[PDB]
């Protein structure tokens, strides 16, 4: 069974955890650094020592409206935002990166080799195609 | 600079503006930022230029002012007040109807040229073409180069200015085809271009000693495909069953592109993406074309063109860059074609997911084909993680317990809580019925296998 502690037979509270946070709480006043402690706090037990972890980062749109608006800026909130190495609008893709690897370094350090973490973000070809062939046109 | 190339233009000796003309045109010819402390002089010297193509000149006097005129209208500012009909028309009467006459060819490509800029920089331009009926003209033009030779630059030129006339309107694109037969010509065109000598009613030969293309027929092919691009975009939604003819010579048109190489191993690729980006509009149902010799074989079929674009496929992962404009279209087509079908299915699946005889070590690590696919699902972009989870569902017939067993729970969590499906389940089409295909070192290692990490401990 799997266990669902957001915030084959599925319950809601064992081989799996399911652990899913909202990735654009880091304005709200904070919640972001809750959700960070709580993981920090499940991956680092010793009962739980070989069961992996599958992370859930959803309602991004709302996290690339608010940054895209400006009122509310990350670093007001979140200091080591600053001197953060580099890899839409471009300052979207640095925010979505910046929130993986504040989850994905606490995982890195303990437990290599015994357990693992898997984290996903929760016609399209044809404005795809149109906008590539308007971009790249190149006037004679 | 430019005020005594005014001055000598409203002189009016005929030769000194081949030189004066000719010098500027050979001082600037790489310069596309301009500065606003020269604008009204330039202004000045293009109505000039438009006031001596009235009279009657020699051709190179006619050709170093279209030269000119070409290298001014790249700035966006100077056409407002130069876009007129009565200067259109003088455009349209140069770049026009006897073909006979061989010197009077540049004069044509200049004109082309230029119409090209001043149609993409400008909008007045846009809506005087409606009235001055081009796209007609323009057709007519290509139905008249059929035959003749020394003809590859005006048919390269006149293909741009369609491609760029359908791009930016939507009047024309559907004046094109629904009317004036935009379809049949332009296949026709690249059905000249690859010399297809037909064997079958779908079928071409094929000789895999054939000499490489020309760099002058992989331009024509490169716009035409574009051109046929923007034709067809809204063909998909609906169909009737008078098309079908029309559609399967394209189909197989491509298919006997998808098999022969260009000049350079640059050119080759630009080629094949065109055609995999035009083969995304064709019905699902006229597609079967691709597999249409009867003799890679696979039950007594013939298998070249589906082994290509899986090479294609492969070879594009590998670079790192720009995955959501360089994988979404050949991912989507594959999935289209083995959904419809049996035999493609079949192929792909034995050769992508060949039976399981590696347990030791993680589906993620390592180097085949299969490892990068699902390196891929756990991806930041939101098309690219999932179309590469949809095409390998589709190979395991839409059975979860098939999916796991190569992928992992972990790797496929995503499309499992996409799909509303987060138990063992089906997918709501049905293929045939399920086999044995199980190797026998697995069925030794099964007791003691990790479902969610997708390997032996």
């Amino acid at each position: 069974r799997l266990l669902l502690l957001g915030a084959f037979h599925m319950f809601d509270v064992v081989t799996a955890i399911i652990y899913v946070a909202a990735c654009s709480s880091y304005n709200m006043v904070n919640r972001l650094r809750e959700s960070l402690d709580l993981f920090e706090s499940i991956w680092n037990n010793r009962w739980l020592r070989t069961i992996s972890i599958i992370l859930f980062l959803n309602k991004q749109d709302m996290l690339a409206e608010k940054v895209l608006a400006g009122k509310s800026k990350i670093e007001d909130y979140f200091p080591e935002y600053a001197n953060y190495t580099v890899p839409e609008d471009p300052k979207v893709t640095r925010a979505k990166f910046f929130i993986r690897d504040l989850f994905l370094r606490i995982s890195t350090a303990t437990g290599d080799g015994k357990h693992y973490c898997y984290p996903h973000f929760t016609n399209d070809c044809r404005d795809i195609i149109q906008r590539m062939h308007l971009k790249q046109y190149e006037l004679l | 600079d430019e005020e005594r190339a005014l001055y000598i233009v409203r002189a009016g000796e005929a030769g000194a503006i081949e030189r004066v003309l000719r010098d500027y045109s050979d001082k600037h010819r790489a310069t596309f930022k301009f500065e606003s402390a020269d604008e009204d002089k330039r202004k000045k010297l293009c109505e000039g230029i438009f006031k001596v193509l009235v009279k009657e000149v020699p051709t190179t006097c006619q050709v170093s002012c279209l030269e000119v005129l070409r290298i001014l209208s790249r700035d966006k500012k100077i056409l407002v007040p130069v876009t007129t009909k009565e200067n259109m028309q003088i455009l349209l009467r140069l770049a026009k109807d006897s073909l006979e006459k061989v010197s009077e060819f540049p004069v044509i490509v200049e004109s082309l040229k230029c119409l090209c800029n001043i149609v993409f920089n400008s909008q007045m331009a846009q809506q005087l073409s409606l009235e001055l009926n081009l796209a007609a003209k323009l057709c007519n033009l290509l139905r008249k180069c059929k035959d003749r030779k020394f003809i590859n630059d005006i048919k390269c030129f006149d293909l741009r200015l369609l491609f760029v006339l359908s791009l930016l309107h939507t009047d024309i694109r559907s004046q094109l085809r629904y009317e004036l037969q935009g379809l049949p010509l332009l296949t026709q065109i690249l059905e000249s271009a690859f010399s297809i000598k037909w064997t079958d009613e779908y079928e071409s030969a094929i000789d895999h000693n054939g000499p490489p293309l020309s760099p002058q027929e992989t331009d024509c092919a490169i716009e035409a495909l574009k051109a046929l691009f923007n034709v067809t975009v809204d063909s998909w939604k609906v169909h009737k069953e008078s098309d079908s003819h029309q559609f399967r010579v394209m189909a197989a048109v491509l298919r006997h592109c998808l098999l022969i190489v260009g000049p350079t191993e640059d050119k080759t690729e630009e080629l094949h993406s065109n055609a995999v980006n035009l083969l995304s509009n064709v019905p699902v149902s006229c597609l079967d074309v691709l597999i249409c010799p009867l003799t890679m074989v696979y039950n007594g079929m013939n298998m070249e063109a589906i082994h290509v674009l899986l090479n294609f496929m492969e070879k594009r992962i590998d670079k790192g860059s720009s995955y959501r404009e360089g994988l979404t279209p050949v991912l989507s087509l594959l999935t289209e074609c083995s959904r419809a079908h049996r035999n493609i299915r079949k192929f792909l699946k034995d050769q992508v997911l060949p039976p399981l005889r590696d347990v030791t070590n993680r589906p993620e690590v390592g180097s085949t084909v299969r490892n990068k696919l699902v390196r891929l699902m756990t991806h930041v972009d939101l098309g690219v993680k999932q179309i590469a989870a949809e095409f390998l569902f589709v190979l395991c017939k839409e059975r979860v317990d098939s999916l796991l067993k190569y992928t992992g729970y972990g790797n496929a969590a995503g499309l499992l809580a996409a799909r509303g499906l987060l138990a063992g389940g089906r997918g709501d089409n049905w293929y045939s019925e399920d086999e044995d295909t199980d190797t026998e070192e697995y069925k030794n290692a099964k007791p003691n296998i990790n479902l969610i990490t997708g390997h032996l401990e």
